């Protein structure tokens, strides 16, 4: 995408996202990144969701393969899983290439570094539910990292309602359910961030209030399964 | 359980 | 996929249906056809459906695209409109070369006949939703050629409930009503078919009784809407 | 108005 303008970039990654065209959105939000600049809070949203929806097709259809494959336990089914898990994986390092050049170490305000340092612990986490053995380890503690690191500036730098801080806590708490085998953090997590949110609602406009309660349903919901 | 559905501007 | 197997790619066309990785299944297919073998009735709906769900979404697409473009009237939504479109017509295109080399030279059978020439019409027509001029005429006469052929051959070997024969009909109705600017002779297609299948129900097992009123009632569909 | 959905085998 070297070719065309970044501000033609962004737009045609907005015309993507309405015609639910996702793979061209995350290639031109590839090449948004790939000028060199600072991103706005408009185009890192524009930028994970393009490539949250690439990942997300990939994991569903990894899902069914996976799910075939150990109910059949010729190579078929194993070889076609293993092509979308390659190409699963490649996504992940194709987001997670572009946070470490360079969209983390730029990013020196609470809100955007927060954000990066929380899809780097995402892709992560994507990359841990197709991992195998010790490799699995490595990536387990990459995501791990990431996401403290996040909660660490998240705590001292955002209010308690603030939607980023708590999709952080929301996320990493799956992260603790699904991949690090810890139920009672995962739970305790979503109940101390829900109650914390909850405490400071009193301080929000109406529509501040409508974001904070939405990401607030999605604890209480996981909460609900888990308990 | 359920992560952010993020995948809506 | 040249080095696969035909049965592998068969294989792998259902799994990649059963993932939704219509992308993947179209290719696995396309592979099939090139063995140069003739395709079963499973396969060929499985060519079917995968190339379906390819051109639907950039159809899709299009249309989102068409508008905010009609609506606009930057370059950046015309050539975001152009690039889908390039890339439809590329599919149709390939659709198109395959059932000419060489499925349909091949076809004897009333069935696999059929099936082919009503997909020939159906690209065709797709080609003719994005065309402007005299290209359109042209385009729109290869669609009706193709769908006329197919009629002759299924009225003269298929009862009037046969699936293939009543969706054949429904979507030369539709090339009528919305390609071909002639509601009436649409109208009067859909009619004319649906009245002769209602009076050949009476020699269908329950299971056929199923798959013939299931497509008649989208006959009716676009009856209630046409009238 | 509606052609064949045909999008599932
Ligand atoms: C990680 C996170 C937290 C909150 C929100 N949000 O309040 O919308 C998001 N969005 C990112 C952009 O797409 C919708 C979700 C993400
Ligand atoms: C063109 C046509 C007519 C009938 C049917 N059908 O009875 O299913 C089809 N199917 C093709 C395979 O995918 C579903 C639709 C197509």
């Amino acid at each position: 995408m070297g070719s065309m303008e970044r501000a033609s970039l962004i737009q045609k990654a907005k015309l993507a996202e309405q015609a639910e065209r996702y793979e061209d959105m995350a290639a031109f939000m590839k090449g948004a990144v790939e000028k060199g600049e600072e991103l706005s809070c408009e185009e890192r949203n524009l930028l994970s969701v393009a490539y949250k929806n690439v990942v997300g097709g990939q994991r569903a259809a990894w899902r069914v393969l996976s799910s075939i494959e150990q109910k059949s336990n010729g190579p078929e089914v194993r070889e076609y899983r293993e092509k979308v898990e390659t190409e699963l994986q490649g996504v992940c390092d194709t987001v997670l290439g572009l946070l470490d050049s360079h969209l983390i170490k730029e990013a020196g305000d609470a809100e955007s570094r927060v954000f990066y340092l929380k899809m780097k612990g995402d892709y992560y986490r994507y990359l841990a539910e197709v991992a195998t053995g010790d490799d699995k380890k490595r990536i387990i503690d990459s995501a791990r990292s990431a996401y403290q690191e996040a909660m660490d500036i998240s705590k001292k730098e955002m209010p308690p309602t603030n939607p980023i801080r708590l999709g952080l806590a929301l996320n990493f708490s799956v992260f603790h359910y699904e991949i690090a085998n810890s139920p009672e953090e995962a739970i305790s997590l979503a109940k101390t961030t829900f109650d914390e949110a909850m405490a400071d609602l009193h301080t929000l406009s109406e529509d501040s209030y409508k974001d904070s309660t939405l990401i607030m349903q999605l604890l209480r919901d996981n909460l609900t399964l888990w308990t | 359980a359920g992560s952010i559905p993020g995948r809506r501007s």
